[PDB]
């Protein structure tokens, strides 16, 4: 809880209101009661301020003629409810102190304020920086180097041999390490390539759930500072993620793919391996990525749903286009 | 007829002992989604015509299909 | 439950019995693998001629197909809804646990109702609540302040976060994470800020979710699976969706952030869908949908450019990118005549 | 361990140019490779990087020979020879030694010789763990599974009950094996849970990578040949059979009951419709929407590739509307003849 | 949104 | 690649 003076402080808002307001939560705009600040970014919300029951709300210099409660001042009311919701921040830590049923390997270094959860299992030559937090039921495996700050919700698995930089965040269910997909043919039958590279995680990244990010071949898997990983993600053996870049749901990358910095891939795209994407693309939802991307921008595939009567007509005349192509031709030849 | 019936059998995957003048072409015939609408681009090609989308629609059995190239 | 007479089998289906009651049933099977004392069923007509084969000591069918069975037969209206519930009298599925296995770690807060079994090396957080008949499987996590509903049922390594609103009689598959971070940043100049995710989950009663799947928390207010939802394996259901009662949702499903889905809808496999919109009652989406725009009248919706061997797609994908040099042509050509 | 290059030479079938004398510590990429490496070469534009590269040892073919700066390692097939070496010189560790105290085994379950179990592990009764079986830490194997003899699980994998799985098999983290397939009857809008009391059969030699979800069988047996490797957030449906040697990439989304023959290959995030077969040799690209049996062996695609958006745009409106174009199409083409 | 003004200038 | 040869005879 905090005063509203205090909080706008803290944001570096202009407060105009009651500085001794109390503020316990935030809260969205609907929701809003006594004791809440909200915040508005679309200026279409303004005919709602009046019917708001907030006692703040977190706005522009434009926006304060139509504000009818206290409000903070700001250039950037997205950034600023960010910012204050992590102050209000209610959520509770993966786990504290270190559980009696952990199974931590007598090899393993722990700094200062670790907290392990119930039952993880720490391998040997394992290092846990300050302040790192192991959920419960998380298997971290030997060797494996986790930096300061970084936390660990619960069941999640971090193989041998890994890194992971400081002030990351990775959500349950997630596998970082695993074996890359690498087999050899043999006359129809698959030998398996042992995958003895690793994972590299830089700083301040932060991976949602059931996400897998597979160990190296030879040389390593690299995420880059900054980045962000949505969930049900596949990042294979030997891809190198750019700092600052965003990867939506259900994105599965091929082997040896490196991208750049500041992309943006949008949710359920495909990528091709063995190439590049350049600094600073946005490739749009379901994108099919086959090609290497040499120039930035936005880039987009696939076509929308449709009736299916109407879709079923499209799909027969698209592949059949071959065939729509030559009797247009031949109409020229004539003509 | 025969010919419409063998355009039917060789789209459908089907033997010609299969297009009985009854079968509809989802039920009897095991059409999927996009074999009607490919069954009816087919009959438009070897009989050097086009079919109206208020016509088509009316043509999911090959006495339907028979009856309107009549 | 482990054996039963043809004749109560039959009167719990409310069926009508042709042939000796006093069969003992042992078990449901298919009708390739039907053997003494199985029950098995039959819906299409065409199976008729196999009834021979079949060996089951009863087939679930209709009035007319009677003259065809080749043994004891219930005859029914619906085939397929009787078999699932035969298939749930004699269920050979065992529990996730039995009792309270003496490896969990369980908060001295934490509330269990009557009967409440949780396996081993399972963890309950602080000011958990466990209605009665709740079974958690082992290796479970749930999450401070959570409510499972009565009669709730988890399986093994399911992680239930903190605040968390289960029914009752819900099921979920093993490897599912209900309750992570939603995936809210803001940009600050390129650097990616984190927006902490204070809403929950609440999921409604009689809910089944497969295998990881994973349903993330709201931002502020609420994600919502409404009553007798279905959502199969590797589903992403982004913050703050709200999925109406009874709808379906098949395998590998993206939807991304403030979707809301009606009722009664179904969503087919792989199917992805955009945030921020609605999609009205009664829908159908097929599998890998690609669903762009809202969607406000009922019906089946599709997408997508079915498989072609290679080298024929190869000029189907070269000539569709270049459709619009395509549709050019055509116009000057339309124009000389 | 670490080996000498001669004695690597003999074991790998190779011929050895160079001095049989170095000691080879591992293996690694050319452009990392230090002393004591062994690396290898398949494509012939790393020739001219060759004088750069610092491993102890290339292994490369014969035409490759003349460009060789290194002690050289002749094969026919580099590729499958580099398996070989790196199978020799593995660093992998095991995910468990011995049984650890922390696991928690029924007394019932039943271990052949030297097998180890992991921390917190959880072994139901019935189960049966072949020789040199390792279950690593936090593993769920559930009511009489059966895991043949030097199969090995990583952490936090889970199987159902029920469940066999053949010899040398290896499955990765996150993995959900047996799970309820996805079976449900509609009565009037709500959906009726169908047991799903067939099983999961995996053969000898099959690799299955991680939050990978293979349902189990509704009456007979999902099933995976021998040889099978499965990559990463695959869902395999009730009722898949999957013929040897095939290879399935990440994201493969499976619906129930496809059959898929011998030696194929299914590419990356594929769709595949269910209730239908797909024969022997058959490789479909990435992103494959599978709608139709394939009965004929060879490449098959589907989608269309990435544009720039405003290009786009006008592709999708354009594809969308492509009813109104043929027809337009047609009329022309009537005018002129 | 990103289809509607094509398809009007269409 | 895969449609580089197409495209060109195009």
């Amino acid at each position: 809880s905090i005063r509203l003076a205090d909080l706008a402080q803290q944001l570096d808002a202009e407060l105009h209101g009651d500085g001794d307001i109390v503020i316990t939560g935030v809260a969205s705009m609907q929701s809003a009661q006594t004791g809440h600040i909200t915040f508005m970014v679309n200026p279409k919300y303004r005919e709602h301020l009046g019917l708001c029951q907030a006692s703040a709300v977190v706005m522009t210099q434009d926006d304060l003629p139509f504000a009818k409660s206290a409000a903070l001042v700001v250039k950037n009311p997205y950034l600023t409810y960010a910012r204050m919701a992590q102050i209000l921040d209610t959520t509770p830590q993966p786990a504290q102190n270190i559980a009696p049923s952990a199974v931590i390997d007598a090899t393993a270094k722990l700094g200062n304020n670790v907290s392990i959860g119930a039952n993880a299992v720490i391998e040997s030559g394992v290092e846990l920086g300050d302040n790192v937090i192991i959920g419960a039921g998380c298997f971290v495996g030997k060797n494996s180097k986790i930096g300061a700050g970084s936390r660990l919700w619960a069941n999640v698995t971090i193989y041998h041999e890994i890194q992971i930089g400081q002030n990351c965040l990775i959500q349950s269910g997630t596998v970082v390490g695993a074996d890359g997909f690498g087999y050899a043919n043999d006359r129809g039958n698959w030998v398996k390539i042992p995958q003895i590279g690793r994972v590299i995680i830089g700083d301040r990244v932060e991976i949602g759930a059931c996400t897998t990010i597979d160990r190296g071949a030879l040389d390593d898997t690299i995420i880059g500072n900054g980045v962000i990983i949505d969930n049900q993600c596949q990042i294979a053996h030997n891809v190198v993620i750019g700092d600052n870049t965003a990867v939506a749901g259900g994105v599965i990358m091929a082997g040896s793919l490196k991208i750049g910095r500041y992309c943006m891939i949008g949710g359920a795209s495909v990528i091709n391996g063995h190439m590049e994407i350049c600094d600073k693309v946005t490739v749009t939802g379901m994108g099919m990525v086959m090609r290497p991307i040499t120039e930035p921008g936005v880039y987009s595939s696939g076509i929308p749903l449709q009736p299916n009567k109407v879709w079923r007509k499209t799909a027969a005349l698209v592949m059949n286009i071959d065939d729509m192509s030559k009797r247009l031709k031949s109409l020229e030849r004539k003509v | 007829e025969e010919r419409v019936k063998k355009i039917i059998g060789e789209q459908l995957g089907v033997k010609q002992e299969e297009v009985t003048n009854n079968a509809s072409f989802v039920e009897d015939l095991g059409a999927d989604s996009l074999d009607t609408v490919e069954l009816v681009m087919a009959l438009e090609e070897e009989f050097d015509t086009e079919i109206p989308d208020e016509e088509a629609e009316k043509i999911t059995t090959v006495q339907a299909a028979i009856d309107y190239i009549n």
